[PDB]
C-alpha cells in the first residue's frame, strides 16, 4: 500500500486536523462509526493511504492526536467523527504550554514525545511501505510550535529517508492578540527550514483577508478560517487519495516541487472563493491564495494545480498554456515546464468544479519579511525574552533562528533575481 | 530458433509492453490464455513467432519478456488484466517503493535490492532458448526506474551476455504528457550509461505521437491508451521481421547492418503510415505509393525534427501487407526525384526494402482504421540530433542553477556524473554533425 | 595465413572479455562509490541531530542551574 502517517499537535493542529478527517472521511463515504457507505469503489482505492482497516468493517484515520493541554482532546472526541479516531491514539499532557515554544520544544514537550513516538512508532511499523508524515499546527502558539518541530526532528531520526509535509498556520495580529507570536513563528521556521520536505504556509493573514473582503464575513471565526484550510487540503492530497493521471507518492511530488531543499515553502490557493478559463484566472490571482503574498512580486519556481470535476481536459490544457504565455515574466526561465496539472473526475462536497492551487514562489519572502519586522521589533527590547531563557534558553539561539530566516529571504530574492543567461 | 527476450522497465515500458504483447497475440491468433488452435506442433517448435513466443505443453503460448517496476500498481494491472493467463508470475517483477523520478533511486538505492532477482529471471528466461539472438529493452527516459534501473541492467546484461545483441524503444519526455519537471536530468543520465551498451535504440518522442493522435485520429486530448497502441503498431512493424516468415522478408538485423555506420551512431528515425481513423478510411484505398510519400511528411515521424534540413546516411523501407516489389520501386522512383532527400557523400543513396505479406491488425475498439497496407521507414538522418539538443538545452537550463540536484546528491550521485554525462551528450552532438560533412 | 587467422580471433576474443572485464569494475566502482556518499550523507544528517539532542540538555540543564 502507500501509508501516510498523520499527527497533529496543539489547539490548532487539531482543529484543523479534525476539519480535515471531516472533510476526506465524507469525501471517501465513511460515517463516524468508520463504516463505508459509498457509491463508487474509486472511493475505497487508496483509501488505504490515511485509513487502517480493522475490525470487521471497519476504517481508522492513521492519526496521531497530541497535546500539552486535555482541554482539545476531548473536543475532538465530543466533535463529530470523534468515535472514528484509535482511543490509544490520543497522547495528551496535563502541561499546557502558555504560547511557550521553549515549553514546546525543550522542557514540558520533551517530556511527553517519547509517548507519541511510542504511537508513531507503532503506527509506522503495522505499514506495508510507508510514504512519509504529514504535521497540522500553527507556529504561533506553543505546542504545536515548539513540540512539533522537535516531534519533527525525533521522527526524522528514526525515520531519516521518509517524506516530512507540514501544514503549517501562520500567525497574525487579525487574528490573534498574543504578542509573543513572532517568536515562536521565526524560532519554528528556524526548524521547518532544516527538516521538512514541504511546508503549506497557511496565512491566517490571508484566511482572515479571504473570510473578511471576499466571503464579506465581518468578524470571521475560527470555523470561518479552518473552511478554507479543510477545502485546501483536501486538494493538495486528492492525487493521493484518488486513481487519475497522476501515480505519485510523496517523494515524486516533493522532487518535482522542490528545486532547492531549504525552498520548500509553498503558497497554497483555492479556485472559487464557473468556466474553466474563470477557474483558472482566479486560481492565479493573488486575492485567492492562502498566503498573505503578491504572486507577481516574485518569480514562480515550481507550480502545481489540480482541477476537481467533470470538465474539458482540453480547455484546461489551453487555459495553463494561456496563463503562463500571459505571465511569462512571473515563472523561471531556467526551469522548463516548471507548471504541471493534474484532473480528477470527483469533484469537492458543494462544488461542481474546483481548483487547488500550490505554488513554490519566491514572493514567499513577503509572509517571512513580515514576520522577521514583527520579530525584531520584540527582540531590540527583549520584550517578554524571560518567557524563553527562564526555560533554559540563550539570546543566541534567538539571534541565530533571526538570521537564519534572513538567510532563507534572501535566498528566494538570489533565485527571483537570476537569469538564464 | 533466433529467440528476442523482451524486457518491460517502468511504468511506461511496461504499459507499451501491454499493448505490444496484446496486439502480437492478435497477429498470431493467440488467445488470451496462451492458446494457439493453428499451431500443430504442441510443446514447442521453430516458427517464426516462437522467436517471441515459447511453449509449454500445455500448448500455452507465453511471451519470452520479463515485466519490472521498482512500484506495483502497473504490474499489478498485468496480474489481473485480460491477458494473466499469458505470463507466468516470476515474469512479473516489482518491488514496494519506486524511484521517485530519481535517476539515482532507479540505479542505486531502490535498483540495487532488485537487480539481481530481475537477472535471475532473465536467465530463466534465456536458458530456454537454442539461439538467443539478444534483448529488446523497452523504458522512458524520464522515469526514475526507465532511465535509473535500465541503464543499471544494460551494464549488467553487457557483463552476463558479452557483446549478445540489445536493442531499446526509449520514451522520449514531451511536457504534453509529463507531471515531471527533472526528466531532461533523467533523460541525460541513461543515454550516457547507457550509450555503450546498446547496439540499435528506437527512441519515441511522446509529443509526436501526441500530435499524431490528435491531428492523424482526431482524437481531442490523448491518453497513454490512446499513445501505446499507435506506438505499438511502430514496435510491431519493426518486429515483424522477426515474428513472420516470406521470401521478400528482410530480417532486422540486415537493416542493422545499414543504420549503424558507427556504433555511437545506432538512433533510427521512425517514421509511420498510414495513420487514419475509421470515418476517413472508409471509401478511401492507401496505395504503396501514397503510403510511402506519407513516410516523407515530417508529421508521421516518432521523432520531432526535418530531415530535410539535415543528411542521410541509411534510408529503409519495412512493408507489410498487400505490397509488391514493382509498385514499391515506382513510388520510390517518384520521390527521389519530389523529395529534399540528400545522403552524406561516404554512403550509396539506395533505399533497403522489406516487405512482410501478413497485413496489420487493429485492437478492437482502437482508434485506427484497419488497412490493407502499412509502412515503417527506418532512416538514419543527423537531424535526430536535434532531438538531443533541445534535451541538452532544458538540461543546461537547470544545471547552471543546479536544480532539482540536491534529490541526486542525497541519494548518492556527485556532480561529476552530471558533468561527465553532459560531455559525452556535447561529444554525441559533435558526432552527429562530423558524419555530416563532406570527405576531402 | 593460418598464424593470421588464429590472431583475428584471439583478438576478437581479447576484446570481448576486456570489455566485460572494464564494464563489469567500473559498474562495481560506481556502486560503492554511491554507496559510500550516501551513508555519509545520511550519517551527517543524523549527526546533526545529535548536536541538537546534546543542545537540548545543555538548555534544560542551563535551567536547572538558575535556581
Ligand atoms: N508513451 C507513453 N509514455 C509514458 C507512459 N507512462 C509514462 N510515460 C512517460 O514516462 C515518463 C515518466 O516515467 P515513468 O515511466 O512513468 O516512470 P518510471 O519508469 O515508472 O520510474 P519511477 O520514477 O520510479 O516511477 C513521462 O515522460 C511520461 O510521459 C505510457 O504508458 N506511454
Ligand atoms: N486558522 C486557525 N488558526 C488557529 C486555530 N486555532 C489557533 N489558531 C492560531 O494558532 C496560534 C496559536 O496557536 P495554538 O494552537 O493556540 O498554540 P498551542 O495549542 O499551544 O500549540 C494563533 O496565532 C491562532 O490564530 C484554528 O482553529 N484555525
Ligand atoms: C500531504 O502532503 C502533500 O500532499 N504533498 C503534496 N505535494 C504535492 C505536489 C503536487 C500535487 C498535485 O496534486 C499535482 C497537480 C498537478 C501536477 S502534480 C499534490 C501534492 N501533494
Ligand atoms: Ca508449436
Ligand atoms: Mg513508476
Amino acid at each position: 500500500m502507500r501509508e501516510i502517517v498523520h499527527i497533529q499537535a496543539g489547539q490548532c493542529g487539531n482543529q484543523i486536523g479534525a476539519k480535515f478527517w471531516e472533510v476526506i472521511s465524507d469525501e471517501h463515504g465513511i460515517d463516524p462509526t468508520g463504516s463505508y457507505h459509498g457509491d463508487s469503489d474509486l472511493q475505497l482505492e487508496r483509501i488505504n493511504v490515511y485509513y487502517n482497516e480493522a475490525t470487521g468493517n471497519k476504517y481508522v484515520p492513521r492519526a496521531i492526536l497530541v497535546d500539552l493541554e486535555p482541554g482539545t482532546m476531548d473536543s475532538v472526541r465530543s466533535g463529530p467523527f470523534g468515535q472514528i479516531f484509535r482511543p490509544d491514539n490520543f497522547v495528551f499532557g496535563q502541561s499546557g504550554a502558555g504560547n511557550n515554544w521553549a515549553k514546546g520544544h525543550y522542557t514540558e514537550g520533551a517530556e511527553l514525545v517519547d509517548s507519541v513516538l511510542d504511537v508513531v512508532r507503532k503506527e509506522s511499523e503495522s505499514c506495508d511501505c510507508l510514504q512519509g508524515f504529514q504535521l497540522t499546527h500553527s507556529l504561533g502558539g506553543g505546542t504545536g510550535s515548539g513540540m512539533g518541530t522537535l516531534l519533527i526532528s525525533k521522527i526524522r531520526e528514526e525515520y531519516p529517508d521518509r517524506i516530512m509535509n507540514t501544514f503549517s498556520v501562520m500567525p497574525s495580529p487579525k487574528v490573534s492578540d498574543t504578542v509573543v507570536e513572532p517568536y515562536n513563528a521565526t524560532l519554528s521556521v528556524h526548524q521547518l527550514v532544516e527538516n521538512t520536505d514541504e511546508t503549506y504556509c497557511i496565512d491566517n493573514e490571508a484566511l482572515y483577508d479571504i473570510c473578511f473582503r471576499t466571503l464579506k464575513l465581518t468578524t470571521p471565526t475560527y470555523g470561518d478560517l479552518n473552511h478554507l484550510v479543510s477545502a485546501t487540503m483536501s486538494g493538495v492530497t486528492t492525487c493521493l487519495r484518488f486513481p487519475g493521471q497522476l501515480n505519485a507518492d510523496l517523494r515524486k511530488l516533493a522532487v518535482n516541487m522542490v528545486p532547492f531543499p531549504r525552498l520548500h515553502f509553498f503558497m497554497p490557493g483555492f479556485a472559487p472563493l464557473l468556466t474553466v478559463p474563470e477557474l483558472t484566472q482566479q486560481m492565479f490571482d493573488s486575492k485567492n491564495m492562502m498566503a498573505a503574498c503578491d504572486p507577481r512580486h516574485g518569480r514562480y519556481l515550481t507550480v502545481a494545480a489540480i482541477f476537481r470535476g467533470r470538465m474539458s481536459m482540453k480547455e484546461v490544457d489551453e487555459q495553463m498554456l494561456n496563463v503562463q504565455n500571459k505571465n511569462s515574466s512571473y515563472f523561471v526561465e531556467w526551469i522548463p515546464n516548471n507548471v504541471k496539472t493534474a484532473v480528477c473526475d470527483i469533484p469537492p462536497r458543494g462544488l461542481k468544479m474546483s481548483a487547488t492551487f500550490i505554488g513554490n514562489s519566491t514572493a514567499i519572502q513577503e509572509l517571512f519579511k513580515r514576520i522577521s519586522e514583527q520579530f525584531t521589533a520584540m527582540f531590540r527590547r527583549k520584550a517578554f525574552l524571560h518567557w524563553y531563557t527562564g526555560e533554559g534558553m540563550d539570546e543566541m539561539e534567538f539571534t541565530e533562528a533571526e538570521s537564519n530566516m534572513n538567510d532563507l529571504v534572501s535566498e528566494y530574492q538570489q533565485y527571483q533575481d537570476a537569469t538564464a543567461d | 530458433m533466433r529467440e528476442c527476450i523482451s524486457i518491460h522497465v517502468g511504468q511506461a515500458g511496461v504499459q507499451i509492453g501491454n499493448a505490444c504483447w496484446e496486439l502480437y497475440c492478435l497477429e498470431h491468433g493467440i488467445q488470451p490464455d496462451g492458446q494457439m488452435p493453428s499451431d500443430k506442433t504442441i510443446g514447442g517448435g521453430d516458427d517464426s513467432f516462437n522467436t517471441f513466443f515459447s511453449e509449454t505443453g500445455a500448448g500455452k503460448h507465453v511471451p519470452r519478456a520479463v515485466f519490472v517496476d521498482l512500484e506495483p500498481t502497473v504490474i499489478d494491472e498485468v496480474r489481473t488484466g485480460t491477458y494473466r493467463q499469458l505470463f507466468h508470475p516470476e515474469q512479473l517483477i516489482t518491488g514496494k517503493e519506486d524511484a521517485a523520478n530519481n535517476y539515482a533511486r532507479g540505479h542505486y538505492t531502490i535498483g540495487k535490492e532488485i537487480i539481481d532477482l530481475v537477472l535471475d529471471r532473465i536467465r530463466k528466461l534465456a536458458d530456454q532458448c537454442t539461439g538467443l539472438q539478444g534483448f529488446l529493452v523497452f523504458h522512458s527516459f524520464g522515469g526514475g526506474t526507465g532511465s535509473g534501473f535500465t541503464s543499471l541492467l544494460m551494464e549488467r546484461l553487457s557483463v552476463d551476455y558479452g557483446k549478445k545483441s540489445k536493442l531499446e524503444f526509449s520514451i522520449y519526455p514531451a511536457p504534453q504528457v509529463s507531471t515531471a519537471v527533472v526528466e531532461p536530468y533523467n533523460s541525460i543520465l541513461t543515454t550516457h550509461t547507457t550509450l555503450e551498451h546498446s547496439d540499435c535504440a528506437f527512441m519515441v518522442d511522446n509529443e509526436a505521437i501526441y500530435d499524431i493522435c490528435r491531428r492523424n485520429l482526431d482524437i481531442e486530448r490523448p491518453t497513454y491508451t490512446n499513445l501505446n497502441r499507435l506506438i505499438s503498431q511502430i514496435v510491431s512493424s519493426i518486429t515483424a521481421s522477426l515474428r513472420f516468415d516470406g521470401a521478400l522478408n528482410v530480417d532486422l538485423t540486415e537493416f542493422q547492418t545499414n543504420l549503424v555506420p558507427y556504433p555511437r551512431i545506432h538512433f533510427p528515425l521512425a517514421t509511420y503510415a498510414p495513420v487514419i481513423s475509421a470515418e476517413k478510411a472508409y471509401h478511401e484505398q492507401l496505395s504503396v505509393a501514397e503510403i510511402t510519400n506519407a513516410c516523407f511528411e515530417p508529421a508521421n515521424q516518432m521523432v520531432k525534427c526535418d530531415p530535410r534540413h539535415g543528411k542521410y546516411m541509411a534510408c529503409c523501407l519495412l512493408y507489410r501487407g498487400d505490397v509488391v516489389p514493382k509498385d514499391v520501386n515506382a513510388a520510390i522512383a517518384t520521390i527521389k526525384t519530389k523529395r529534399s532527400i540528400q545522403f552524406v557523400d561516404w554512403c550509396p543513396t539506395g533505399f533497403k526494402v522489406g516487405i512482410n505479406y501478413q497485413p496489420p491488425t487493429v485492437v478492437p475498439g482502437g482508434d485506427l482504421a484497419k488497412v490493407q497496407r502499412a509502412v515503417c521507414m527506418l532512416s538514419n538522418t543527423t537531424a535526430i540530433a536535434e532531438a538531443w539538443a533541445r534535451l541538452d538545452h532544458k538540461f543546461d537550463l537547470m544545471y547552471a542553477k543546479r536544480a532539482f540536484v540536491h534529490w541526486y546528491v542525497g541519494e548518492g550521485m556527485e556532480e561529476g556524473e552530471f558533468s561527465e554525462a553532459r560531455e559525452d551528450m556535447a561529444a554525441l552532438e559533435k558526432d552527429y554533425e562530423e558524419v555530416g560533412v563532406d570527405s576531402v | 595465413k593460418r598464424e593470421h587467422e588464429r590472431e583475428v580471433i584471439q583478438k576478437a576474443i581479447e576484446e570481448n572479455n576486456n570489455f566485460i572485464k572494464m564494464a563489469k569494475e567500473k559498474l562495481a566502482q560506481k556502486m560503492e562509490s554511491n554507496k559510500e556518499n550516501r551513508e555519509a550523507h545520511l550519517a551527517a544528517m543524523l549527526e546533526r541531530l545529535q548536536e541538537k539532542d546534546k543542545h537540548a540538555e545543555e538548555v534544560r540543564k542551563n535551567k536547572e542551574l538558575k535556581e
